């Protein structure tokens, strides 16, 4: 079934019982700090076989 | 608990395995913040079950 | 409740 990505994440957020709310007020900083993380994963493979 | 969901025309809440319409009202919604906040928010006319009641 | 049934 198709659902809007944001959409998908606060329900995953409701489902650790932070109230949805929360990601919606939130979604750039939210958006900023997965995409940073990812960064960073690319990183350690990048350096430690 | 809901998804709100439309059909084209009209707004309703419907819970997430099972389509069931009901009308977007106080008491199957909850506020926060304010409309400048949200990405993609829509506008629409939430109702309210007292306001008939107004007699008293 | 009551701040409305002030009505
Ligand atoms: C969206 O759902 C609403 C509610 O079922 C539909 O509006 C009703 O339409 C019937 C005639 O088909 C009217 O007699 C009712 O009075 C309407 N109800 C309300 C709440 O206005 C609407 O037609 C639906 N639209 C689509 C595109 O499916
Ligand atoms: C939702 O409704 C609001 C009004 O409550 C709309 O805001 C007005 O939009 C016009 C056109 O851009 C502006 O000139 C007014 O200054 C706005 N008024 C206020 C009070 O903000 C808004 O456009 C609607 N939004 C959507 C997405 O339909
Ligand atoms: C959804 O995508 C369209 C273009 O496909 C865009 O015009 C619109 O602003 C987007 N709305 C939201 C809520 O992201």
């Amino acid at each position: 079934l198709q659902i809007p990505f944001a959409m998908q994440m606060a329900y995953r957020f409701n489902g650790i019982g932070v109230t949805q709310n929360v990601l919606y007020e939130n979604q750039k900083l939210i958006a900023n700090q997965f995409n940073s993380a990812i960064g960073k994963i690319q990183d350690s493979l990048s350096s430690t076989a | 608990e809901g998804v709100f969901v439309s059909n084209g025309t009209h707004w309703f809440v419907t819970q997430r395995n099972f389509y069931e319409p009901q009308i977007i009202t106080t008491d199957n919604t909850f506020v926060s913040g304010n409309c400048d906040v949200v990405i993609g928010i829509v506008n629409n006319t939430v109702y309210d079950p007292l306001q008939p009641e107004l007699d008293s």
